[PDB]
């Protein structure tokens, strides 16, 4: 089916307001209805806007939704921002050549409760000691960062890899802070085949890479 | 499906329209009616409303125009080309108290001998010299007399608050360096004279729902093949119809299974390709405005 | 009122199936069409199948086409699902939900609580621990950072210290990340002096009780 | 009853509805569509019939004809029945035709090849069906006059007086009654009150009952009346003889709706 | 209730046409809707009219209703007779006043057909065996005869007996004919005190007479 | 199919209580108001009792009412009669009636078959039967039998134990003032016969269960 791409966070202070986009990949968005799910970690998910832009009963009108032909995308907009409105939110639509539903990637919506602080990165290349068992793993890890999202992207040389690469859900430490990490599984002779491998991590539009080399 | 029991429920249905209609929770009294034929004035009046030409009842009354020897005639004078009606108003408030208690007016008219079309208008009286044309009928000949009936609730609302207000039926006159055409040459337009003449007929008060439904034809359907209009409010009718007396919203046909149906529609223009020349075409009944328990 | 319970999630052998109920309760679940969506951990949903009131049609997201089957019995207003060839790929929560007026028009209005399937074929398994040689983290701090990489173990938890806890400033282990396997590996990481590399030896003590797992690696330069 | 199971079955009964009063088994092929947007002489035409200005169950196809080449007391206007001819192929297939046109004070025009209109200060329709009809059996047009009132006094005889122009047409391309005990259709049936023997009812002096009928019978939705008609009755409230009318009262006809 | 009549009998022969008339005794017979039903011996009603006039399906339009607004009453009219007509017709209405459903007292009406016949009689005296016992019954058994009416009179000698006479209904025959049977019981001192007894039958005019004697 | 069957009647004695049930089947019964009409032997029509279709509105004949009860259970498709405080003049058929629109307007439809009640003080006892003599063309016979003081009323007469139809009357029973039933039943035979051949009469009493066989001949 299409794409619904949404950006993967978006934070504001409290009561401030803040839009999340959902872009159509193809076809003109006007041809199907838009939905907006809002998800808090551990509930299943609620509908805060359906059919592009009404509200269920008891969904506070500071939730609006939007659709911007122009751009091919929908908006979900809250305003009057509150802790209680952090959570992921995803937005859903038809297809009807697939006869199929489709939702976006989700967005984590942070209610900012701190300074923003950019991530730091430490990667690790393979140990000896892992190469001589016939394996090789690159180590990225992140951390002190807030709000809790990032993005991350490897490559190989200046090339994206995508294969055997696993992130985790940033977590908050005892810093109050967030970390995470993730690992690239290569084979020893990747590993060695290639001038250099990359970890970039981007954060509130923001991008640190580490590289390193055999 | 048994007929014989619709029937049942149709009757019983009839007893509580007639009786909430009237506004009556049971149904009067007698016997302080004395015994034998109504009076003629009353079957007189019960005949003009069923002579051929709001939930609750009204009471009909009738007041007949002036007689013409009085000072209808001491003026502007009885013709073939041109009838004078003129009405007591004091007699009109009589059967009529106050205007809001009015719900129609008719002026009743019975039509003579006819053997031509004769193409006539109505006009009112008005300050104490001049008219304002009202409506017009186009009466073909024929050879039985026919009543008239104009519709003119407005005008007797306003003189239900002068004191002797009159209308005018006369001959049309085609206009077109202008040009005219005339009828009232040749040799009474319609009965006045006796107790069939002109008399204003008078109906007084006396002293599931639709339910919103846009449809988007590509969102909804998938149908690209409509080009205009990208969507409408088609709607739609719910809601119960059960059986003091509402009766006025739930079964006012009286029905013996009143259901939520469509009570006004209207139509739906789309424009569409077909080979590849373009179509407009009116699809009927399309829209539903209200609804009603039938 | 309107309750969505689902029951039969658990834990699979990759190559297994399990079959998911979902009951209702305070509705006609007869007159309703019925879907089912899913989540892997961390990641978005993602709409799995769907089925018309009468039995009759079914359609389904390519990533199950062959191998799931939805089924339905309205006696017992319970909704199915007959899951076939998992993998970890299928490993998450899933939900069913009810459409409103239809999914296409006003997406789901109601939502179960979701059951967890985890397809693995993980075994209580000690780890690997692999010695991460410092390496420059801030030339104008003066600071390297080392550590150990303890890949590949079952269950949960792990324990991590360093020279036997003389060493806490600057010790940081992250949380574990699952693989597509079902096994965990995590990291700690010890921001030192880069000028006392050549003096404190390192050593990282990793425990994994669940495996009577005790290992000391010391984590050195290179040349 | 929950109203969005409703408006699912609605909205897929919509579906039906519109193809089968186009007398469609299936949307029209649409991979030949001229690209682009549409004509404005086609849009034009659609805009014509959404918007109203004073003015059966299958579809019917819209045409306009504009007119060809006067006062502010008359407007004269034409048209050849060829052109007509050619929207409306055949006379028969006509089903309503309406003429279009587009001040300080009221006038009051009239038309008469017919009817009239008051005109508020400030489009304009005129269904001319009947007219429009015959046209369609060479060259016709219309008349839009002034009014003018005519009267006697003495032997003195009085008068007074105070997107070119379009005709639009549809066309068809190129009511039960029972007194069987048969149900297989919505119909009227004849059902007879008496108001003494059905109700016990003597206070009703004059109608002594009433033709009322009923609807019933299946429908491919519900049997209802259509057209109805009120029952006037007569009765006394103390020594007061009273007339009264009542809505809605005899069944004339059923439909389905 | 108010009160309806019918004749208790009327007998018409085969083809001729036949009224039944039903009169209220208090109030108009405009104030309410009649109904007529047939019944045969040994079966429930069925309708022949109802609402005044209206006709079942089935029904043959021999049977027509009627009302007469100058003696107060309905009628029902059966023309051209037919055997199977034969039967007992009840009128129906109904009182405002009571809420009551009201009955005529009924109709029976004999359709002829087949010839008079005159009634064979066996008296037979009291038994052996019942003076035995202290009973002494006379069996008087009418047998044959059309149609079905008899009265029967017994008589002490000469002078007529009411006391202990039982005189069974006429029922219907092997042959379309009737029959019915008296009883008469006395004491024993009664039967041989009195010189004889005698039971004796009248039908269409004529007497019958049979004798015993102890 | 429109079918009312009822069920319930039978002999009981004054003070006692019935209860009819009418059974309804072919239509929604619970759409319908029914009825009870009742005859007694030998007379009229009489109307009993109205129920409206969900059983509140009763209404009852005066001969009837605080006596009788009407009542319905419209899951059972039953209609009901409770009679209290019998008496002699409740002896009739019962009918259970369907209305042709309304009773007041077609009046009854429908009707059951019937169900009879017997009000009588009489205890049930089997007949005595006594012989019809042989006497009385002399080329026939007056053969019969009496059976007498019999209470539950149906009784059954065949001759020869069945190989003669040839002259068999079997007369109604008569019902005496003492509230007991007697019949009689004849045969016509050739007096030839009389001499030669034995003709053996059999009753039959349900209710008692006493079956007296009696043989016909004549006296000295
Ligand atoms: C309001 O409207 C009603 C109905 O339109 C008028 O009622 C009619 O009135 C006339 C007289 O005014 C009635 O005529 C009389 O009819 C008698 C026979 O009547 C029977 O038949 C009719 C139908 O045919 C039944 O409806 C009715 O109930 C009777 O059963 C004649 O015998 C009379 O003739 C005698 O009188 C005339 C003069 O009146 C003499 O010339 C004769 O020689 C003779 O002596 C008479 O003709 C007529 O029956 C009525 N019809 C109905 C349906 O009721 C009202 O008159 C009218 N009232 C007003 C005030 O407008
Ligand atoms: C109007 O009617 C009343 C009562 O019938 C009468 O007294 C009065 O004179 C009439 N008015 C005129 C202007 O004649
Ligand atoms: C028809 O009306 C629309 C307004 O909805 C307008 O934009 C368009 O230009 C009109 N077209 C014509 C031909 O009048």
């Amino acid at each position: 089916n299409f794409m619904l791409t949404q950006p993967h966070s978006v934070s504001e202070s409290p009561g401030k307001t803040v839009t999340i986009s959902c872009t159509r990949s193809s076809g003109n968005i006007d041809n199907n209805y838009v939905q907006w799910y809002q998800q808090r970690p551990g509930s299943s998910p609620t509908t805060v806007i359906y059919e592009d832009n009404q509200r269920p009963s008891g969904v506070p009108d500071r939730f609006s939704g939007s659709i911007d032909s122009s751009s091919n995308s929908a908006s979900l907009t809250i305003s009057g921002l509150k802790t209680e409105d952090e959570a992921d939110y995803y937005c859903q639509s038809y297809d009807y050549d697939t006869q199929g539903v489709v939702f976006g990637g989700g967005t984590k919506l942070t209610v900012l409760g701190q300074p923003k602080a950019a991530p730091s990165v430490t990667l690790f290349p393979p140990s000896s000691e892992e190469l001589q068992a016939n394996k090789a793993t690159l180590v990225c890890l992140i951390s002190d960062f807030y709000p809790g999202a990032v993005t991350v992207a490897w490559k190989a040389d200046s090339s994206p890899v995508k294969a055997g690469v696993e992130t985790t859900t940033p977590s908050k430490q005892s810093n109050n802070k967030y970390a995470a990490s993730s690992y690239l599984s290569l084979t020893p002779e990747q590993w060695k085949s290639h001038r250099s491998y990359s970890c970039q991590v981007t954060h509130e539009g923001s991008t640190v890479e580490k590289t390193v080399a055999p | 499906i048994d007929m014989e029991l619709v029937k049942r429920k149709r009757i019983e249905a009839i007893r509580g329209q007639i009786l909430s209609k009237l506004r009556l929770a049971s149904p009067p009294s007698q016997g302080e009616v004395p015994p034998g034929p109504l009076p003629e004035a009353v079957l007189a009046l019960y005949n003009s409303t069923r002579d051929r030409v709001d939930y609750y009842a009204k009471e009909v009354t009738r007041v007949l125009m002036v007689e013409t020897h009085n000072e209808i005639y001491d003026k502007f004078k009885q013709s073939t080309h041109s009838i004078y009606m003129f009405f007591n108003t004091s007699e009109l408030r009589e059967a009529v108290p106050e205007p809001v208690l009015l719900s129609r007016a008719e002026l009743r008219l019975l039509r003579l001998k006819l053997k031509v079309e004769q193409h006539v208008e109505l006009y009112q009286k008005y300050s104490n010299n001049s008219w304002r044309y009202l409506s017009n009928r186009l009466l073909a000949p024929s050879d039985s007399p026919e009543w008239l009936s104009f519709d003119v609730t407005g005008v007797v609302r306003q003189w239900l608050s002068g004191e002797i207000e009159g209308f005018r039926l006369s001959a049309h006159c085609s206009c077109d360096t202008l040009q005219v055409d005339i009828n009232g040459f040749t040799t009474d337009l319609a009965t006045i004279h006796g107790m069939n003449r002109p008399f204003l007929l008078l109906m007084a008060t006396p002293l599931c729902c639709v339910r919103q439904l846009y449809i988007d034809f590509r969102k909804d359907l998938g149908w690209k093949w409509i080009h205009e209009p990208k969507g409408y409010h088609a709607n739609f009718c719910l809601g119960p119809c059960p059986y003091l007396a509402l009766y006025n919203q739930h079964n006012p046909g009286a029905s013996a299974a009143p259901c939520c149906v469509p009570q006004a529609l209207e139509p739906l223009p789309i424009v569409y390709y077909v080979g590849r020349k373009p179509k407009v075409e009116q699809l009927s009944n399309m829209i539903v405005r209200s609804c009603k328990c039938s | 009122q309107v309750q969505l319970v689902e029951s039969g999630g658990g834990v699979v052998q990759p190559g297994r199936s399990l079959r998911l109920s979902c009951a209702a309760s305070g509705f006609t679940f007869r007159s309703y069409v019925m879907h089912w969506v899913r989540q892997a951990p961390g990641k978005g949903l993602e709409w799995v199948a769907v089925i018309s009131h009468e039995g009759s049609l079914k359609y389904y997201a390519d990533s199950v086409k062959g191998r799931f089957t939805i089924s339905r019995d309205n006696s017992k207003n319970t909704l199915y699902l007959q899951m076939n060839s998992l993998r970890a790929e299928d490993t998450a929560v899933y939900y069913c939900a009810r459409p409103r007026i239809a999914a296409r028009r006003g997406g789901f209005g109601y939502w179960g609580q979701g059951t967890l399937v985890t397809v693995s074929s993980a075994s209580t398994k000690g780890p690997s621990v692999f010695p991460l040689a410092p390496s420059s983290k801030s030339t104008s701090g003066g600071t390297a950072a080392l550590g150990c990489l303890v890949k590949d173990y079952f269950p949960e938890p792990v324990t991590v210290s360093w020279n036997s806890g003389a060493l806490t400033s600057g010790v940081h282990t992250f949380p574990a990340v699952l693989q597509s396997s079902g096994l965990y590996s995590l990291s700690s990481v010890v921001t030192v002096p880069s000028s006392s590399l050549g003096t404190q030896t390192y050593i990282c003590n990793v425990n994994h009780k669940p495996s009577n797992t005790k290992v000391d690696k010391k984590v050195e330069p290179k040349s």
